[PDB]
C-alpha cells in the first residue's frame, strides 16, 4: 500500500484532547 | 393499562412520527422546517433531528 | 376445508412448497432436502386431501398421472412415456 | 497460544498503558519455562529490534519497559533441550513400533501427527511443515487432513505467512466435494477472515467476522473477545446503517459482551454515537478505543492512525446528508469542533474527492455538493477499461 | 452355530450415554451447529436409542 495508507498524518495525534480542553476552558 | 403492550406503542412513537411526516412531505420538497413543526406540534430541534434520521 | 392433517401438512409443505420457493435455506443449515414425499397408512381415506391443497395454494406446474397409466398397449411406448414426464 | 502471541506483541511497541508490559513480560517468561519451545525465548532479541519501547537492555539504555531484560542465556536453553530430547525418545519409541506394525493408513499417519505436534511445540517451522506433508497423504479421510491445516495455520499466524498458509487453506476447502461440513466451514470462515484482516479486504471481513456461527473459541489460536473485537472495527466499513441496527446493535452475540468484558467498549460507544450521528460524543471515544483496541491487537496497530482517518470519514458523511447550508460556528458550540482546525481535518478528503463538503471562506458556511451523478460513475469504467487494455496488449504481443 | 461356518461372533452392545456422545457429533458435523449446546447432555436425555 501507499499514499495515505502508510504515511497517514503523523500530526495532531495527542493534540485531539487539546481540542476538547480549549472548548471547555475558553467557553 | 397493559405494560406488555405499552412497549409496542412506545416504539410506534417514532414510527407514527415518520408516518406523519409522509403527510407533511406530500407536496414533495421546498417546504418550511418551521411550518413542519407547527403542524406536528414539536420543537424545531426535535423535528430537525427526526428529519435527518429518515 | 380439511382439518386434523395439520400435523402431516406441515411436513409436506416444508418438503415440497418450501424448497420450491427458497432453495438457499437448506444450503445454509446443511440439510439435504428430500427429492419427494411418499404417503402411507390405511387406503381409501386421505392422501388426496393434502395434495389437492398444495396444487391450489402453489398455483404452479402440477402433473397428475395414474400409476398404471404408464402402461401402454405397445412394448417400447411404456418406457418412453416415463422419461417424458 | 493466544496469550503467547498477544503478550509478545505488547512488548514490541506500546505508546499507551506501559503497565501492561509488566504483565506481558512476566507471562512470556513463565510460559516459555512451562512449555517445550526453545527458540521462542531467543526470538525476543531479533523481533524487538528497532522498535519504540524496547524490552531489551544490553547496549541500549533507552528501554522504557518495566522488565528490561529479555536477554537469551544458555541456562534456560539447556533445560529446554533436555525436555525436547526426552520427549522425542518416547515418540521415536512408539513410531518404531508403528513402523514395524503398519496397521492401516491411520497408524502410519498418526506417527507423523505426533511429530507434527512435536515439531510445532519445539519451535520448528519448516521442519514441522515437512512432517505435516507426510501425514496429509496418508490420511484415511478429510478428518485427518484438516488437522494438518490447523498446525499450518498455527505457525502461519505467528510468523505472518500469507502464501503457504493461504494455499493450503483453500486446498482443504476445494478437495473433491465441500459440503456442509462443520470443520471445513466454521474453521475456514474464521481463519480466512484473519487472512483478510492483514490484507484489509473488507469485502469478506464483514461477513466472516461480524457474522460468526456461534462463539468460535478454539482457545488455541484466537479467543472469543478477539473475534468480537475485530467485528466492531470491520463492521464500520462494509456494513451500512441497515446492518448496524441488525447484526451489530441488535446482534444477540454482542448483547452479553457489555456485561462480560468492559475493556472493549467498541460495540457501544462507537455504535451508539454513529447510529445517532452525534459528533460531540463520537470524538472523545476515538482515542479511548484507539488505545485499548487498535494498539494491543497485532493486526490493527500495524496500521493504527490510518483507521482514525477512515473512521472519521464515516461521521463526516453522516452529517453532510443532514443539511445543505450550515455555519461553521454552529457545530463548534454544539458538536464541540474547533473552527480553526476544521479546515485541516477536512483537507485530507475533499481534494481527494472523498467528501462533497464545500466550505465558504467568506461568510464561514459549509455547503453540500452533488453526492452522485452519471459522470462520476463512468470515471471508474475509464480507469478499469484502460487498465484492462494493458493486459491485452502486453499478453498479445508477448505470444508470437 | 457349530464351527466351520462362522469363525467369529461379535456381540454388539447397545449404545450408551458415553457411546452416543461421540456419535451425535459425527452426524451433526455435516450441518450447522452452535457452540452453546452440550454433547453429553443431549445424549443423556435419550435412553435406549439406536444409531
Amino acid at each position: 500500500e501507499n499514499w495515505d495508507d502508510v504515511e497517514v498524518d503523523d500530526d495532531f495525534t495527542n493534540e485531539l484532547k487539546a481540542e476538547l480542553d480549549r472548548y471547555k476552558r475558553e467557553n | 393499562g397493559d405494560e406488555l403492550t405499552r412497549s409496542h406503542f412506545n416504539a410506534l412513537y417514532d414510527t407514527l412520527l415518520e408516518s406523519n411526516l409522509c403527510k407533511i412531505i406530500e407536496p414533495f420538497e421546498c417546504v418550511e422546517i418551521s411550518h413542519i413543526s407547527k403542524i406536528i406540534g414539536l420543537d424545531t430541534q426535535q423535528v430537525e433531528g427526526k428529519l435527518s434520521q429518515m | 376445508d380439511v382439518g386434523g392433517l395439520d400435523m402431516q401438512k406441515q411436513e409436506i409443505r416444508e418438503a415440497v412448497e418450501l424448497p420450491l420457493v427458497q432453495a438457499d435455506l437448506y444450503e445454509q443449515i446443511g440439510i439435504d432436502p428430500p427429492r419427494g414425499v411418499l404417503l402411507y397408512g390405511p387406503p381409501g381415506t386421505g392422501k388426496t386431501m393434502l395434495v389437492k391443497a398444495v396444487a391450489n395454494s402453489t398455483k404452479a406446474a402440477f402433473i397428475r398421472v395414474n400409476g398404471s397409466e404408464f402402461v401402454h398397449k405397445y412394448l417400447g411406448e411404456g418406457p418412453r412415456m416415463v422419461r417424458d414426464v | 497460544n493466544y496469550e503467547v502471541s498477544e503478550k509478545a506483541f505488547l512488548l514490541t511497541q506500546s505508546k499507551v498503558s506501559i503497565e501492561q508490559r509488566k504483565e506481558a513480560a512476566e507471562f512470556v517468561l513463565a510460559k516459555i519455562k512451562e512449555e517445550e519451545m526453545a527458540p521462542y525465548y531467543k526470538y525476543l532479541c531479533e523481533e524487538y529490534l528497532v522498535n519504540n519501547g524496547q524490552s531489551d537492555l544490553e547496549h541500549d539504555e533507552k528501554s522504557d519497559s518495566l522488565n528490561e531484560w529479555i536477554k537469551f542465556d544458555q541456562e534456560l536453553y539447556n533445560e529446554l533441550c533436555k525436555k525436547n530430547e526426552s520427549k522425542i525418545k518416547e515418540l521415536n519409541e512408539k513410531i518404531q513400533k508403528l513402523e514395524e506394525d503398519d496397521e492401516g493408513e491411520l497408524e502410519q499417519a498418526q506417527a507423523w501427527i505426533n511429530l507434527g505436534e512435536y515439531y510445532a511445540q519445539i519451535g520448528d517451522k519448516d521442519n514441522a511443515e515437512k512432517t505435516l506433508g507426510k501425514s496429509l497423504s496418508k490420511a484415511i479421510s478429510t478428518g485427518a487432513k484438516i488437522d494438518v491445516m490447523l498446525t499450518i495455520a498455527r505457525l502461519g499466524f505467528f510468523y505472518n505467512d500469507q502464501l503457504y498458509v493461504k494455499e493450503k487453506l483453500e486446498a482443504v476447502n476445494s478437495m473433491i466435494e465441500k459440503g456442509g461440513d462443520w470443520e471445513r466451514r466454521n474453521r475456514y470462515k474464521t481463519y480466512y477472515g484473519i487472512h483478510c484482516l492483514a490484507v484489509r479486504n473488507f469485502k469478506e471481513a464483514a461477513k466472516l467476522l461480524v457474522d460468526s456461527l456461534a462463539t468460535f473459541t478454539s482457545i488455541e489460536l484466537t479467543s472469543y473477545e478477539s473475534i468480537a473485537t475485530y467485528a466492531s472495527v470491520t463492521g464500520l466499513f462494509t456494513l451500512e446503517r441497515t446492518d448496524l441496527k441488525s447484526k451489530v446493535i441488535d446482534s444477540p452475540e454482542l448483547l452479553s459482551l457489555i456485561s462480560t468484558t468492559a475493556a472493549l467498549q467498541s460495540i457501544s460507544s462507537l455504535t451508539i454515537s454513529l447510529y445517532a450521528s452525534d459528533y460531540a460524543s463520537y470524538f472523545p471515544y476515538l482515542l479511548e478505543t484507539y488505545a485499548n483496541v487498535l494498539i494491543p491487537c497485532k493486526y490493527l496497530n500495524r496500521h493504527a492512525d490510518f483507521f482514525v482517518r477512515e473512521m472519521r470519514r464515516k461521521v463526516y458523511a453522516q452529517l453532510l446528508e443532514s443539511y445543505k447550508t450550515l455555519s461553521l460556528k454552529s457545530m463548534a458550540s454544539a458538536f464541540g469542533v474547533s473552527v480553526a482546525f476544521l479546515d485541516n481535518d477536512l483537507g485530507k478528503f475533499i481534494p481527494n474527492k472523498q467528501l462533497n463538503c464545500v466550505i465558504d471562506r467568506v461568510n464561514g458556511i459549509v455547503e453540500t455538493n452533488r453526492p452522485d451523478n452519471k459522470n462520476a460513475q463512468y470515471h471508474l469504467l475509464v480507469k478499469q477499461g484502460d487498465g484492462l487494455l494493458t493486459k491485452l496488449q502486453k499478453y498479445g504481443a508477448a505470444v508470437r | 452355530l457349530r464351527p466351520g461356518r462362522i469363525d467369529r461372533k461379535i456381540e454388539f452392545p447397545p449404545p450408551s450415554v458415553a457411546a452416543r456422545a461421540e456419535i451425535l457429533r459425527i452426524h451433526s458435523r455435516k450441518m450447522n451447529l452452535t457452540r452453546g449446546i452440550n454433547l453429553r447432555k443431549v445424549a443423556e436425555k435419550m435412553n435406549g436409542c439406536s444409531g
